[PDB]
């Protein structure tokens, strides 16, 4: 996820300068540090790349690392590009952080004589998209996840089913007994500009790269609730290929993994 | 008090050939009656 | 076949029942 | 047994068919005022008044009031018709006396037998305008010294199940009976129309049920039964497409209307304007149970040349196929109306051309034509004399 | 750049639950069907989106957005609305009498005024072109020519008797009910749907003066009495009573309504309307001319009336109803087809409406009849003229709000003023 | 042939029946119609005489039988 | 196969989206 | 009325009662109760401001003249109920007061009638103002003038209003400046017409038109005069259409100008039909005179042959041109409408083919039929005198051919019997060649004195048919000399057994009299009578229950019939129940003619039937008839009158 977005120990050091898991040992100013690769036996061994020199004032095989960072409004866009001439392989990573489509609609209050904007902003307001390129003719690893709250997605679909679809639906379907009650439960009536369903803290991350696997996505549901033990993210992961259930309890950057691989 | 100063503050802070009392045109005249009166008015125009 | 095509066209014009109330 | 499949194919692809609709009393149409004829207004009124009644069954004031106004106009109109009939009756009594009016006889054309020799039997007192209409049936070859009128044709039309002249089902029955010492020719035909929806309250969907039975005793010891069910919806694939579908089932039942050979067919019709060409096409396929027949017709009109008329017809039977093309044009010249029809049959490679000319004055055609025809006849007779 | 919805309208629509009850559902369905047929614009995303949508012009919405940025038991509702719509639809468009009044002024009056005065698709279609096409349509039955001489296929298999065909010609047919009892189906007085007035020919008829019924009564066109006047209903009944009391026998008199014999009126049958038969053989047309004009004018008027109804419903009625509910909470004539018409702008609708109002004003203020007798009677007897300052006050408020692009709040300011007038 | 000799007696005995039974009746019925038509016109003349109006212009005898052919009535 | 190729096209759309966000930052977000 | 019943009660603004005040009663306006009926607002029904507003604008135009102003108010019966009462108060337009009414200039109006007018007005009070009475007076005089039939007499103007007397001047218009024009209607298919005008032409004829119109200056116009004027002018018979229109002079109120426009007929008329059948191996067939032959008919006709409206038509159909002799067909028809006072003359050449009842299955199971085809010229005069009396004199020359289905000619008739056919029996034609050319005369005399009294016939009908074949003798026409004569007499008389009944004392009840019908017929033939002219006994007509020719053939025949008809309309059931007994005899016609047709087909020669039947709408009748000799009965249906 976001940890995977920037696993480089050198790019992480570059970010610090601009300001089972082991942090990168990087010291920078106006830089470079060492590749402190994370290791999950009795001890652990890090890697070592001599050419870790990175210089972006304008922001083995030699490398050219240029980072482009532009953030407009609620949308944030980072691009990390590395270019090795001898390898002829380029690693580019672009992430997007935008709320995306909104069910909410601008309203006019006659008494105020002014437009009331849905100024309220979803907390996530992020639709992470992950896509790295190996650098060969056909090497790419995309791990985009539905960062947008599942509740934010459900509201957009429920609003669509209500205003646009219901009118099209025929009446002979409504003739079915007990169907309208279930429909009413499924689709609540909008109150003010507020959401019909107040679901928050639930996220959906899917990992599936065409090069990595033909058809093996890892489904990861994440619950981020402050009330549970004073906060803590409980992520459940189902890897079809490894038959592994990854129950996790990560709080304040803690690393946990109840591997259930079969 | 948001005084509006009484009045004046309520608003903005070939092709085809009134003695009567009406309050507001929101109540319109029956279309059939309108067609009849127009037809007669053309006859009067002819006469 | 011409027979099959004519039968299919008849099935298509049978969409009048779908356009009206259907499966009362 | 069942007639050649060619008969059934031709009957199916008659052309674009428009079904029958409702009929309006007209007393309540304007609530007692002069009205014009519109199909939409009539249909809307039948559904509207039925809907207002339906609502007025519940306690809706505006509905109750609108229905009440219709009843007052309906009662006024009916009483006025009753009074008019009562009056016209007395006036007719004074005009003709106690003697009843006598109708005119039936013309039969020139005969060597004295003119109007039997005219007395064809003149009768006029009936009191009953529902049925009686038409005499005649034969091509009559008896040497008698009238050729055998049997009668009876036609009845109505619209039952209408509450106050609003709604109901358009109906029609036609029976021909020719009982004789040796003959029993009963031929019948019935039509019923069901209207599902109307343009203001939704689409215009209409369904027609037709049932025809033919029985002749001295020739066939069996009865031919036929049914047809058609459904037409305006604008299936367009704004005003007028497309329609239909099914036909004919059985020659032994009487046993069960055990008989059965012919089943399906038809569809569609109209479509594409560019400057307006097209009206109807196709149909019938199978007997087995013989399979295909038939379609297509009328095409061209905007730039309105006068030209183009009809195309194709029949395939199984193997065997055949089509024909007909073109028509009309004009005027020499103070006379001319019409030229050109028919081409590909199966026989024959072209027919037919011109009809009508003149109202000057006999110009006699001078400009028919001179060779007289010459050849004269030569023939003269050659015989030689 | 975005759709702006009314907060008040959205709250009212959200408050109700159309799918709560079956009767509510069916009433909701009815309105949904009728609205979709007329109210809903073809270029409208949804009925639900439009009802709430607060229709604001581009300039007005931009100004409102700029002004904002700068500063910083209702179940029955649908049923009522449905009844209101259908009742309005009857009077506004589907009224036979209203259409009849429109066609008489549209065609007959313009005629009298004229008489007293005297590969590319084709879009300039003309009446003459329509007649030329009509000639082709009248020959459709002969054109089929099925099986050569066989022609029409509508024949019983056993014999040759013809069978009724519900073909395209059925469209030019009108039938009217008159008198499972009674209400017999009959052809309408004017059978042709495309009604057309006759020419000035064959108006005169030959008459035979004859003794009718009781003696002393002679009828050439009307029954007349010995005094020389026309008979009266009471006189007719008195005459019948006298005959019932005087006449004792029947035979010794000539027979009225005597048996008819053929060859009667030979000249009349052969020569009557000879020119009419020849003219038909020349024109080769059905429904004559200008019947299509009458029908087309009816259709065009119905189209304009439906456009006006849509504008009225979505601009005047519904806001006012919702506000009260919320308080509760030269060229030749061109033949044109209907397929090639689009709704007109509101300005054009006002432009024709003012002309209609001008004609109405001419009829009320200046009736000629009234003027003719003015010196002797009813000069200009009282003549009432009523001042309308209150009507001007409502109009003056509308002008101010319209100039301020405050038309959105117009429905509220006018409602308050009207209440204040009643208060 | 006795029947052939009898044939002249027959054609005559039927001419006699025509000439002494049919033609007088035809004349009598036509006379009754003629007198009635004059009476109807006289009654119309009487009615016109009241109110002091000019008598109706009636067709000449040559025109009545010709009109009998053309009567819309 | 064809869905995977559609996914590659979707990835190009995500790159375009990113470019649009960067362009918005360059001019529209240059203001704030 | 349940819908408008007071039983409905609501908490909404529902009208409880309607009050009309200030309604003019002296005027001809519909009674206030009738006006209440016209109002949109109804008792027991809800209303809105729009209702009242529409009613005010409606009532106003409806009247306007008598009523100056309408005021509608809605007082609340009670505040809490919301139930309201609608009061309509009308201010009648009244201008000045008249105490007297006088009429002047109405010369033709009798003095007595005028006196009752002022008495009829009976003004309630000689005060305030009265405008309604003036309209009532105007209507009376005009009504009288119209009922007399003069439509050009009207009240010119009212006067004396200032003096307080309703003086009126009645204008009586008179005819002057009668004129005539001639118009020729051009013929073209344009759905519109252009008329060539020749008013100057036939100026002498126009003077004759004025003479035949009978329009005199200084005589008051009357419509009945124009109907008489139309009858006299039309008698010319040569005019397609005559239009006469009186127009009031614009300047003079007492002058009427009568305009006449007459259009003549156009006799010329030719219709030509053509056909072609071109066959091309490639492209088009090479142009040839043979390929260009139409083979089409020509129908020249003229409608004014001799100026007496004589009509003639010639039709000539050749199947193939360049060879017309093959299947040439010629027809001619001539008629003269005004040949004699009551006689119409005709001469037509026509072809008629019919079956022969002379040869029919009798004792023999099945017999092939014969079709008599007669192509002949008939010239005849028809005369209608009195009422329903017919005299027809026909002289006809016809060639009678006998055809058996496809077979061109049949020498004689045959019965299949056992084996194939049988030896020569009845000779179908005297010539023995199967064909015969005959010249003959026929006379038909019909005396009818039957009247339909309440839908039942009563009276006497006599029919007399006589035909003589004047056929010359060796090397002469083969028709033969023969005389055939038949006579029929039918009497419908009131059932003597029952009382007289009828409408004599039941004129009002319109009861139909019970009737007995007696019928007799006799027919004798002497001479060379051919088989096609043999009298055939049996059929739906004559003796019922037997098919055509079943009874047999008789040179001398006698038919007797009686029938009791009782109309069921008096009983209140539609239809007439008739019981009939019909008899027919051969009068000893055994060995009637060569071949003994009756013996050859084993026909009985004599007959008796009795039947019970019901009449229906029009002439349709359904009966059950039982033959005496056969012992069997069969239901039969037929259209027409048996007698
Ligand atoms: O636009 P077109 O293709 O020429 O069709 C029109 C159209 O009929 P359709 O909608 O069925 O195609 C007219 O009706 P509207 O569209 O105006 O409602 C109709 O006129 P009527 O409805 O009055 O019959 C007219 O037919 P016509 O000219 O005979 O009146 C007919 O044109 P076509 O006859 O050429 O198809």
């Amino acid at each position: 996820p976001r940890l995977s977005f920037l696993p480089i120990e050198w790019r992480s050091i570059g970010s610090a300068f601009g300001l089972q898991a082991d942090v990168g040992a990087s010291l920078k100013l106006n830089a470079i540090g060492v590749s402190a690769s994370n290791i999950t036996r009795s001890s652990l061994i890090p890697s070592l790349k001599l050419t870790a020199a990175k210089q972006f004032k304008r922001d083995q095989k030699p490398e050219l690392s240029a980072c482009w960072t532009g953030e407009a409004g609620a949308d944030r866009a980072t691009l990390l590009v590395n270019v090795d001439p001898v390898m002829r392989s380029v690693k580019l990573a672009a992430a997007v952080r935008t709320p995306g489509p909104e069910w909410r609609k601008v309203l006019y209050n006659d008494e105020t004589d002014l437009l009331e904007y849905p100024a309220d902003d979803g907390a996530r307001h992020t639709l992470y998209v992950q896509h790295e390129v190996r650098g060969r003719d056909l090497l790419h690893a995309t791990r985009l996840g539905c960062r947008l709250d599942l509740g934010r997605l459900v509201n957009y679909v429920v609003d669509f089913v209500d205003y646009r679809i219901e009118e099209n639906i025929p009446s002979f379907v409504w003739n079915v007994p007990l169907l309208p009650q279930l429909y009413s439960l499924l689709v609540p009536a909008d109150n003010d500009e507020q959401v019909r369903h107040r679901i928050t803290g639930w996220e959906l991350d899917v990992s599936h790269d065409f090069a990595r696997s033909g058809l093996l996505p890892v489904v990861a549901i994440s619950k981020t609730s402050k009330k549970l033990l004073g906060g803590g993210t409980l992520t459940a992961s189902y890897d079809a290929a490894a038959r592994e259930a990854g129950v996790s309890l990560s709080r304040k950057g803690v690393s946990v993994g109840a591997r259930v691989a079969r | 008090t948001w005084y509006r100063g009484n009045k004046l503050g309520d608003a903005k802070e070939d092709s085809d050939g009134w003695e009567g009392a009406t309050d507001s045109e929101e109540n319109p005249m029956d279309p059939r009656i309108r067609e009849l009166m127009a037809a007669e008015g053309m006859d009067d125009k002819l006469e | 076949a011409a027979a099959a095509f004519a039968f299919f066209a008849g099935f298509a014009f049978a969409a009048f029942a779908a356009a009206a109330a259907a499966a009362a | 047994r069942l007639p050649p499949m060619t008969f059934f194919v031709e009957q199916m692809s008659e052309g674009v068919l428009k079904p029958e609709g409702w009929a309006t009393m007209e007393t309540v149409a304007g609530l007692g005022e002069e009205v014009t004829e519109d199909e939409g207004a009539e249909s809307f009124n039948h559904v509207y008044y039925r809907q207002m009644y339906e609502l007025a069954v519940a306690g809706d004031p505006w509905a109750q009031r609108e229905y009440a106004a219709m009843l007052r106009a309906y009662d006024k109109g009916c009483e006025s018709y009753r009074a008019s009939y009562e009056e016209a009756d007395v006036d007719a009594n004074v005009e003709y006396g106690v003697e009843s009016y006598v109708v005119d006889p039936i013309d039969f054309g020139p005969s060597f037998d004295p003119e109007d020799m039997y005219s007395h039997r064809h003149a009768y007192a006029e009936a009191a305008d009953a529902g049925v209409t009686v038409i005499p049936s005649q034969d091509y070859y009559g008896p040497e010294h008698d009238d050729p009128l055998n049997g009668i044709v009876f036609q009845y039309e109505a619209q039952p199940f209408s509450r106050h002249g609003w709604g109901g089902v358009p109906f029609d029955l036609t029976v021909c009976c020719e009982k004789d010492k040796t003959s029993l020719c009963l031929q019948g035909e019935t039509h019923v129309s069901l209207v599902h929806s109307v343009p203001p309250f939704g689409p215009r969907h209409i369904t027609q049920v037709t049932g025809s039975w033919e029985v002749l005793r001295p020739n066939i010891k069996d009865v031919m039964y036929q049914l047809e069910v058609d459904t037409f919806k305006d604008g299936l694939l367009g704004k005003s497409d007028h497309a329609g579908c239909g099914l036909m089932l004919a059985r020659l039942g032994e009487g046993d209307p069960r055990k008989g050979p059965t012919a089943v067919g399906v038809r569809l019709q569609d109209t479509l304007r594409v560019g400057p060409f307006k097209l009206e096409a109807c196709a149909s396929k019938v199978a007997v149970q087995k013989e399979e027949g295909w038939g379609a017709r297509a009328f095409v009109g061209y905007d730039w040349l309105p006068g030209l008329g183009m009809a195309f017809d194709f029949i395939q039977e199984r193997r065997l196929r055949g089509y024909g093309a007909n073109f028509t044009y009309d004009w005027e010249a020499l103070g006379a109306a001319f019409g030229m029809e050109v028919d081409y049959v590909a199966a026989s490679e024959s072209v027919f051309v037919s011109v009809n000319a009508f003149s109202g004055n000057d006999y110009r055609l006699g001078w400009l034509l028919l001179l060779p025809a007289v010459n050849y006849f004269k030569e023939t007779v003269s050659s015989l004399w030689a | 750049s975005q759709f702006i919805y009314s907060k008040r309208w959205k709250s009212i629509f959200s408050k109700i639950q159309p799918l709560q009850n079956g009767t509510t559902r069916k009433s909701y369905q009815l309105f949904r069907n009728v609205a979709k047929q007329i109210l809903v614009t073809p270029d409208a995303k949804s009925l639900k989106l439009i009802t709430i949508n607060q229709k604001l012009s581009l300039k007005e919405r931009k100004l409102l957005e700029l002004r904002t940025q700068y500063n910083n038991k209702l179940n029955f509702v649908y049923s009522e609305l449905f009844v209101k719509l259908i009742k309005e639809c009857k009077k506004r468009i589907h009224d036979q009498t209203f259409l009849k009044n429109y066609i008489t002024h549209r065609i007959e009056k313009r005629e009298q005024l004229n008489q007293e005065q005297t590969l590319r698709v084709k879009t300039d279609k003309d009446l003459q072109w329509w007649r030329t096409k009509q000639r082709v349509i009248t020959k459709r039955k002969s054109a089929r020519k099925r099986d050569r001489f066989k022609k029409q296929i509508a024949v019983v298999n056993k014999k040759l008797a013809a069978l009724s065909k519900k073909v395209e010609t059925e469209k030019s047919n009108l039938y009217q009910t008159l008198y499972a009892k009674k209400l017999r189906k009959k052809i309408s007085s004017k059978g042709r749907r495309y009604r057309s007035l006759s020419l000035a020919r064959y108006l005169t008829a030959t008459r035979k003066p004859r003794l009718v019924g009781l003696d002393n009564l002679t009828k050439i066109d009307n029954i007349t009495t010995l005094q020389g006047a026309f008979i009266t209903k009471e006189e007719k009944q008195d005459s019948l009573n006298l005959t019932i009391q005087r006449k004792q026998e029947l035979t010794n008199s000539l027979k009225k309504s005597q048996i008819k014999k053929r060859s009667r009126h030979s000249w009349k049958k052969r020569s009557r309307h000879q020119f009419s038969r020849n003219h038909y053989k020349y024109r080769k047309r059905h429904t004559h001319g200008n019947g299509k004009l009458r029908v087309m004018n009816k259709k065009l008027k119905k189209f304009k009336a439906t456009n006006e109804l849509r504008q009225w419903w979505w601009n005047s009625f519904l806001p006012r109803y919702l506000s009260n509910l919320q308080v509760n909470n030269k060229k030749k004539t061109l033949i044109i087809s209907l397929k090639n018409l689009q709704p007109l702008k509101s300005s054009q609708q006002k432009q024709n409406q003012i002309k209609t109002k001008k004609l109405v004003a001419r009829r009320i203020k200046k009736r000629y009849k009234l003027l003719k007798q003015m010196p002797n009677q009813l000069m200009y007897g009282i003549m009432p003229r009523k001042y309308l300052i209150e009507k001007h006050n409502i109009k003056v408020l509308k002008k101010k709000l319209s100039q301020a692009y405050s038309t959105q709040q117009l429905t509220k300011v006018v409602q308050e003023y009207k209440n204040l007038i009643q208060n | 042939h006795r029947f052939r000799w009898l044939l002249p007696v027959a054609i005559a005995a039927e001419v006699l029946f025509y000439r002494r039974f049919l033609h007088p009746r035809l004349d009598d019925n036509q006379r009754r119609v003629e007198r009635e038509e004059e009476r109807v016109w006289a009654l119309r003349g009487q009615q016109r005489r009241a109110l002091g109006l000019h008598r109706p212009h009636r067709p000449d005898k040559d025109a009545a039988w010709r009109l009998e052919q053309m009567y819309d009535d | 196969a064809r869905p995977v190729l559609v996914g590659f096209v979707l990835h190009r759309v995500l790159k375009t989206l990113d470019r649009s966000r960067q362009l918005e930052y360059r001019l529209a977000r240059m203001g704030p | 009325d349940l819908e408008e019943k007071p039983g409905e009660r609501s908490g909404t603004n529902r009208c409880v009662e309607i009050v009309i005040e200030g309604w003019p009663d002296v005027g001809n306006l519909p009674t206030a109760d009738e006006l209440k009926d016209l109002l949109t607002v109804q008792e027991g029904h809800i209303f809105e401001k729009q209702d009242l507003l529409d009613d005010r604008r409606k009532l106003e135009i409806q009247y306007e003249d008598y009523i100056a102003e309408v005021e509608i108010r809605t007082e609340y019966v009670d505040g809490k109920s919301n139930h309201q009462r609608v009061v309509y108060k009308f201010t009648p337009h009244q201008f000045r007061g008249i105490n007297a009414i006088d009429i002047k200039g109405a010369a033709l109006m009798p003095a007595s009638e005028v006196e009752r007018i002022c008495n009829e007005c009976l003004p309630k009070q000689p005060y305030m103002v009265d405008i309604a009475v003036m309209d009532k007076v105007r209507n009376r005089i005009e009504q009288w003038y119209q009922s007399r039939g003069l439509p050009f007499c009207y009240v010119g103007f009212f006067d004396g209003m200032d003096d307080g007397i309703l003086r009126a001047n009645v204008t009586e218009a008179k005819i002057d400046n009668v004129s005539v024009r001639f118009v020729r209607p051009k013929l073209t298919g344009d759905s519109e017409l252009e008329y060539s005008v020749y008013d100057e032409g036939k100026v002498v004829k126009a003077d004759k038109i004025i003479e035949a119109s009978g329009f005199q200056r200084g005589h008051h116009y009357h419509v009945e005069d124009g109907y008489d004027a139309m009858n006299s002018i039309f008698a010319c018979g040569l005019l397609e259409d005559i239009n006469i229109e009186p127009e009031q002079d614009p300047s003079d109120v007492n002058k009427i100008n009568v305009k006449i426009r007459c259009e003549e007929v156009q006799p010329k008329s030719m219709e030509l039909d053509l056909d072609w059948s071109f066959q091309l191996k490639n492209g088009i067939p090479s142009i040839n005179r043979q390929s260009l032959i139409p083979g089409g008919s020509v129908e020249v006709s003229h409608e004014n042959l001799f100026g007496n409206s004589e009509s003639a038509t010639l039709s000539l159909s050749a199947s193939d041109w360049r060879n017309p002799s093959a299947d040439l067909g010629f027809s001619v028809a001539y008629s003269e409408p005004f040949y004699k006072p009551h006689t119409t003359r005709n001469a037509q050449l026509f072809n008629t083919r019919k079956t022969s009842t002379i040869f029919t299955p009798g004792g023999e199971s099945e017999v092939p039929p014969v079709f008599v085809d007669r192509f002949g010229l008939k010239g005849w005069t028809s005369q209608i005198t009195g009422q329903d009396n017919k005299v027809e004199h026909a002289l006809m020359l016809q060639l009678v051919s006998t055809l058996d289905e496809n077979g061109q000619v049949v020498a004689k008739g045959t019965k299949v019997q056992r084996g194939y056919y049988a030896d020569n029996g009845p000779p179908t034609t005297n010539s023995g060649n199967g064909r015969d050319l005959s010249l003959s005369y026929q006379g038909f005399f019909a005396l009818d004195n039957v009247r339909f009294i309440n839908g039942n016939q009563l009276g006497e009908r006599m029919l007399f048919q006589v035909d003589q074949g004047l056929n010359p003798s060796k090397l002469g026409l083969s028709g033969g000399i023969y005389n055939r004569a038949t006579a029929s007499y039918t009497k419908f008389l009131e059932a003597p057994f029952l009382p007289k009944l009828t409408t004599e004392q039941l004129w009002k009840e319109r009861k139909a009299p019970n009737t007995v019908v007696l019928h007799a017929k006799a027919g004798n033939a002497l001479g060379d009578v051919a088989a096609y002219d043999y009298f055939s006994l049996g059929g739906p007509y004559s003796v019922r229950g037997y098919s055509h020719g079943e009874i047999g053939a008789a040179r001398r025949f006698l038919e007797l019939a009686t029938e009791v008809r009782v109309p069921l309309k008096n009983y209140g059931l539609p239809g007439t129940a008739y019981g009939f007994v019909e008899y027919a005899t051969d009068l000893g016609s055994g060995r009637e003619l060569n071949g003994n047709p009756t013996e050859y087909y084993r026909k009985p020669g004599r007959g008796m039937s009795y039947g019970l039947g019901l009449k229906a709408l029009g002439a349709c009748r359904f009966e059950y008839a039982r033959d005496c000799n056969a012992g069997t009965g069969t239901f039969l249906v037929n259209f027409g009158e048996r007698f």
